[PDB]
């Protein structure tokens, strides 16, 4: 899966790409 | 009371709900708070979590796509103002993308001090409209509330009303209720922001929100202006310095902050101005011992680094980073993707600079009307330009129509060159102005500053256009202008007059009805107006039509919209006209005024005619059988191109050919209406027929000058006894038995008698019946019995009339004699 | 930021993996 | 017959008529003729001067500004062949402010074999109109006549009707007459160009105009091709040569005249292919002895050095100076400021060029569709650039669509960079490709070619949308096509649907009825028509609104334009029934067919029903007094911009968010119809109202799909003798002389008879009446007379109905006793 | 409303242009 | 003839001083 | 001609857009 | 409520098929 | 007299400078 | 041409002699 990623497509390719960890901030 | 225990500087909380735990032991946030990113989390995960000590938030809250989250009421059931002190783009509270949230539950929100707010993208979040914005927050105009539940369905709001106070909004009154069981509280326009107890009594004149007890500064909850030992005051006394612009603090807390700085990785404090500020401003500088900025020897600006050269400025957030720069030491991007006016806000930030070292771009800025807000901009280094090599570039600004009041501002360009594009409401002419006062007149090259885009809708004509002649009529106004030409009086293909209908005086510039106007042949050029309403008041101007030139300015004429009304004539004719007659001798008669007053109406006339009763009716025979007797399209595109082109290549050939050949060798009832739009008319016959003629007149002693009128016909009431017969009973026996009948007529009937009837009865016998019509009346002189059988009789007389049947007269008794 | 990278540009798997604990 | 005397090559005459006379001993103009700037003239100056001799003039005739000349009637009195070979600006015959000139006059002017006519200007010119230009001129669509005497005024224009031939010009058949006394000679179709004699006989096929003696080269006016020995021949023969292109000469001649340049100051001449032409083409070379060109042993091109670097085309005489060129070493600007397409003369004089060692510029260039008249053209070298360091200027060019066929065409710029702005028709596509072919993909930085005015009014989406679910209705259609997502899906602000009703297939493309639609949720997209009219075809298409990208390409979709036809239904009532009765038993009904068809009307539906007399004619006593039988708008682009900046503000404020959260870490009677719209009716009662049931009903046997009926009446006629009563009279005498008479009723009457009259008169005596009704003659079985005279008496009895009244019967005679 | 003027509207436009000077009409 | 140039067709000013003295 | 749809008209248009799956109303 | 959204109002395609099987 | 001479006004700008000579064309 | 020197230029007096005999 390779695809222009915007907004709310962005946010689900994010959360499936990761999330098991977790988002990051820095401290 | 006011806020206890810790202050928790901003913070932001992800992935999960056990960092936040971390929030309980503080009431105020020194600055901005933000729930987001929870997708592992449930709605069983909020219900035993609450925030109650939670009061005031300093910056903004945001909230990004928390799962599991319906409603706000129990996390912050206490929050009252957030102060707004730093923005998230130009918004200080963010509900973005709010799957599962249903309510907002903020009841103790009162006051949103700078900022505004957005809510976008909540499918099931409702309760959205029953809230009164305009008491939480000052500027209502700049919030973006679309894309949630309250218009894409239809889910209900159900505000208490047997409680929750109803404002107007727009045209109507609706309750407020932040949810189904919270009414939004709403304090008296006396307790203008101090707010209100419970049973509506001001705060002290230092609080805001609430408060327990009023006209007491202790018992407050959330201060207007600082905080200070659990007391809300206007200024921090002495030794006591300003703080974040919220609380006041000591010299040993303000210290300790920039110790804890300079020892350490930051925002090394400082004093200035009885305040404990982040960085000194511009002129002043540190000492070693006390932190007090003393002035400097020496005009040292405040330089700003911005990081690889290249400032994007698209809210007011990103320009309140800049807030107190003088010097920048960059390129400045103005990026304003807006609809609302922030030069408000970004002249507050911005406007404090002087030099830019790098260049200045305004792209896409819609909501910018003017360049005003850099108050101080003086020097635009261009150290580092823009791609092909540009210092100033302005492009896409729809609504930009002034750069700077050139009369007192001074700008100076050291490098670079210009570029404007595509600014439909920025002329020329400032184009121009600010190309000589900045010093680069002789620097831009062909097609950096475009023609067909810079100051297209806008008017800047800048040659006034005199109307020469001007005289009005009945339906037509006569234009007369001086003629105007251009060098090339070729260019010249024409006038354009725009004319439109205004009641008052103040109209709009740039409906507008078009008409084409050739021009003269070299007789002032003019245009006769045609297809007027009388008596309006229309506004007038004049538009040149030249040919555009690539080469040099296109070029310009245009005239100041003045004002001419048509004059007053005849108005129209009375409509619904209706008369009733209530009385026997009275009619009401009722009419509506003209739809076409075409002037100020002034009186009405109204016209009676007694209508003569028909001839017919005093020469027919009613006795015999059938007696009924009734009872009484803008020019297209390619089309103008056309024209353009005709014109133009007319001026071709011509050129061509005096090139080609020139060789340089070396009377009736009336009465007089007053302002009313009925009558009682007296002195009418009973049940006769009148004709009303009905007009509205505008003018009397000069002439009237006034239409036709309006036809009616009524018939008055009739009169009780009128048909009944009076006078004695009298009648004659002849030798041969012969009974000649005679009784007085009704002198005066409802009009007219057309029969009447004689009932004779012998005693014992049965009714007999004759009629007598108005001939046999005549003729008889009453009535003539023939043949009648010895006997008493009983004769009892009656006469018809247009109203009806009159009342029989006495009995009247005749014996003939048995021989 | 991750708008240039991702919406703008294309990005990859490992790319994305930036943004991440 | 042919051209006598000289040849008088071209020449100019100005400021007076002194040097006009050597136009005395020439027939033919080898050149043009100009009279031009005569203001110290007047009229009388040229009544006495003409030119019968001249014939035919080979580039142009050119009149400008000639004061006191009212016709050319009597200057060019012979004048019928304009060759056209070097024209002025596209045309042959320019006539150009000739103040006090009144008509044309010139009625001998046939043919202009090559150019176009020009007249404007001429406050006094009239016969214009009374001219047909297509039989004097082929191209007649180039030919510009506008501001003369023949439509600013009402100026006569009397050609003699008792024999100007009329020929047909747009719908109208208009005598063809130069002047008040001469006809324009119109010949036969089957005289194409060669011209007819007085009586109407076709000339040689080598003649042209007119000639003495048909079916003879030698008496001809005009030659068509060539001319030689007053003969006109298709081609020289040897050893002759062509010269000019419209005569021949040996070698002598040319050698003469090359002689005559090279030994003097220019055209030296050469021969090639059998021609006497001035410079010789490319590939070729002037021998020393011979003048005929042998081809070169290597390429040679033809180079054409453009003074001062620099060339402006704009019309046909300025690109024949570029004829045979190969080479050019200048710039080329294309300015062709027209409204009718030249690329068939341009790619003539061009199109055989090659290299061109400057810039290629194309301006303003109004009537150009595209630039495929460069046959040929391979390199542009760009040694000399435009200001801006460019080599392809196109600019302005309201009608540019296509640059090259770039399939087989090749290009190749060696320097300079390019240029493309406002060009509405020419889409990105085409620039790419040239872009690409050329080799300067790595050469054009940022606005040298715009965005927003290249293609924008042409529909170049280069991508397809295809409808995927369509199915119709009564009223609507149902519209699905597939999905589309731009890679920024949030660019997508909606589609846009464009539809039309279309009687037939090809419909053009970019009326056009707009309605705005919503992207869909990530369902098909789709919409639903509504407002339709049955059994009508309609075209539809569907194109993207995609919000606009400065960086790279916009974007496009679109669908190609589909057709759809709604569905038949019930037709309409149809209008006027009229029904008319001509005869006792005949009804005529005619209609007009519905205005709403809604498909193919099939039949027609009539019904009847006989309607039943009146009951109370029945039952009415009509003997008594009152007797009186009946005789039987686009959202404003205020708004549009409103919502394309909400739509991107949206978008902004998401990147923002994006960006900050995210940290990148290191049943009755009835018949049929068949296609008509009248019918006699039979069989129907005499005197008799009937209604009448019309539908029109466009389906039979699949059962009746059909609207409603409308309703009239008609009477038919009556019979003759349907009143008149049949039968003896019958009459009986009582005892006490009573006469009771009877007679037989008409029992088939006209209706009904509402009463009989029987009149009685004794001898001597006078005519006495009775009226007997129905109830009187059913109760008394005829008439019953009591109390009659002694004598004898004469009856006759008369029936009336509601036709009318009745003959009388035979007199009958009864006599009563005297006793 | 904007249309051709025949008639009555012709003679006062006349009358609106010139009477002045004077028309012949 | 002013009714056949402008009460089918559409006169203007110009053409109209012309009917003045 | 384009208005709103009300009765008859909403009832055709839901029988366009559905039917071949069902709509109650 | 269809009649509430689109008697009054216009209603498109895609708040037609959410009162679908 | 000093201004912008185009066209018509051009042609009669020449005839009132000269044209008692007359306008010049080339041999 | 005449047309650049006069009517987009400004020509003088003695500009136009050299239009004439």
């Amino acid at each position: 899966v390779n695809q222009h990623l915007c907004g709310s497509h962005l946010v689900e390719a994010l959360y499936l790409v990761c999330g098991e960890r977790g988002f990051f901030y820095t401290p | 009371h006011l806020y206890p225990g810790e202050v928790c500087p901003g913070m932001d909380i992800r992935n999960n709900l056990t960092r936040l735990h971390e929030l309980e032991n503080c009431s105020v946030i020194e600055g901005h708070l933000q729930i987001l990113l929870m997708f592992k989390t449930r709605p069983e995960d909020f219900r035993d979590l609450s925030f109650p000590k939670l009061i005031m938030i300093t910056d903004y809250l945001l909230l990004f796509r928390v799962y599991g989250l319906e409603s706000l009421k129990d996390l912050f059931p206490n929050l009252t103002v957030i102060r707004g002190s730093r923005l998230f783009f130009n918004y200080a509270l963010v509900i973005f993308e709010m799957v599962h949230l249903k309510e907002l539950g903020l009841y103790n929100l009162m006051n949103i001090t700078r900022g505004s707010v957005r809510i976008e993208k909540n499918n099931e979040l409702c309760y959205l409209a029953t809230i009164d914005w305009s008491r939480i927050l000052d500027s209502v105009e700049d919030n973006y509330i679309v894309l949630n539940k309250d218009d894409n369905e239809e889910c209900g709001d159900v505000c208490p009303g047997t409680n929750c106070p109803a404002t107007v909004i727009n045209g109507q009154f609706v309750e407020r209720c932040w949810t189904h069981s919270h009414c939004q509280k709403v304090c008296p326009t006396i307790c203008k922001s101090h707010g209100c107890t419970a049973e509506g009594l001001c705060c002290h004149k230092e609080c805001l929100g609430n408060c327990s007890e009023p006209d007491d500064p202790t018992k407050c909850v959330a201060c207007r202006n600082f905080y200070l030992d659990g007391q809300c005051v206007e200024t921090c006394p002495p030794p006591y310095y300003h703080f974040q612009d919220w609380r006041c603090v000591n010299f040993s807390f303000c210290q300790d902050l920039h110790f804890k700085c300079r020892n350490s990785r930051c925002h090394q404090y400082v004093i200035h101005n009885n305040k404990c500020i982040p960085e000194c401003p511009s002129g002043y500088t540190m000492n070693s011992s006390n932190l007090m900025c003393t002035p400097c020897l020496g005009p040292c600006p405040k330089v700003c680094q911005i990081l690889e050269g290249e400032k994007t400025i698209d809210s007011v957030t990103s320009a309140q980073e800049l807030r107190g720069c003088t010097v920048i030491n960059g390129s400045l991007i103005i990026n304003i993707r807006g609809g609302n006016n922030l030069a408000a806000e970004l002249e507050a930030n911005l406007g404090l600079i002087e030099e830019i070292s790098g260049f200045l771009k305004i792209r896409r800025s819609y909501a910018l009307v003017s360049l005003s807000f850099f108050r101080k901009l003086h020097l635009i280094r261009g150290e580092t330009l823009e791609i092909g090599n540009y210092s100033f570039y302005a492009l896409d600004n729809q609504n930009l129509r002034q750069l700077w009041d050139w009369s007192k501002h001074n700008l100076t360009i050291t490098q670079g060159k210009l570029f404007f594009h595509y600014n439909p409401k920025l002329c020329l002419s400032e184009i121009h102005k600010m190309e000589e006062v900045s010093g680069t007149k002789g620097r831009q090259e062909r097609n950096d500053i475009a023609l067909k885009t810079n100051g297209d809708q806008a008017s800047c004509e800048n040659e006034l256009l005199k109307f020469s002649f001007i005289r009005t009529s009945f339906d037509k106004i006569l234009l007369r202008w001086e003629p105007y030409w251009p060098p090339d009086f070729r260019d010249l293909l024409g006038f354009m007059l725009f004319y439109k209908e205004a009641p008052y005086q103040n109209v709009t510039e740039f409906s507008w009805t078009v008409v084409d106007i050739d021009p003269p042949q070299r007789s002032h050029p003019g245009w006769l107006m045609r297809g007027l309403k009388p008596w309006t008041q229309y506004a007038i101007f004049v538009k040149t039509l030249v040919t555009f030139s690539d080469e040099r300015r296109t070029y310009g004429a245009k005239s100041d919209i003045i004002y001419v009304q048509t004059d007053a004539t005849n108005p129209s004719v009375p409509l619904d006209p209706i008369s009733v007659s209530n009385s026997s001798s009275q009619i009401i008669l009722k009419w509506k005024p003209p739809s076409d007053p075409n002037g100020n109406i002034t009186h009405y006339l109204v016209y009676w005619e007694r209508q003569a009763e028909d001839s017919e009716l005093f020469e027919l025979d009613y006795c015999l059988k059938g007696l009924k007797l009734p009872s009484r399209c803008p020019k297209t595109d390619s089309q103008i191109l056309k024209e353009l082109e005709e014109s133009s290549f007319r001026k071709t050939f011509e050129d061509y050919l005096h090139n080609v050949v020139f060789v340089p060798r070396p009377h009736r009832p009336f009465e007089k209406v007053v302002n009313k739009e009925s009558l009682v008319i007296s002195g009418l016959r009973h049940f006769t027929g009148y004709r009303i003629e009905l007009q509205a007149c505008n003018q009397d002693s000069p002439d009237e000058r006034c239409s036709v009128a309006a036809y009616v016909s009524a018939r008055t009431m009739p009169e009780a006894k009128a048909d009944d017969i009076v006078g004695p009973v009298t009648h004659e026996i002849f030798e041969n038995n012969v009974v000649h009948l005679m009784w007085q007529e009704p002198k005066e009937p409802n009009g007219l008698i057309v029969l009447y009837e004689v009932s004779y009865r012998r005693y014992g016998d049965e009714e007999l019946h004759l009629c007598v019509s108005r001939k046999h009346f005549a003729l008889e002189r009453g009535c003539r019995l023939r043949g009648l059988s010895p006997g008493n009789y009983s004769v009892r007389v009656r006469a018809t009339s247009l109203a009806g049947n009159g009342s029989w007269t006495e009995p009247t008794y005749f014996y003939v004699t048995d021989y | 930021g991750i708008v240039e990278q991702c919406c703008t540009s294309i990005c990859s798997r490992y790319q994305l993996e930036n943004y991440c604990n």
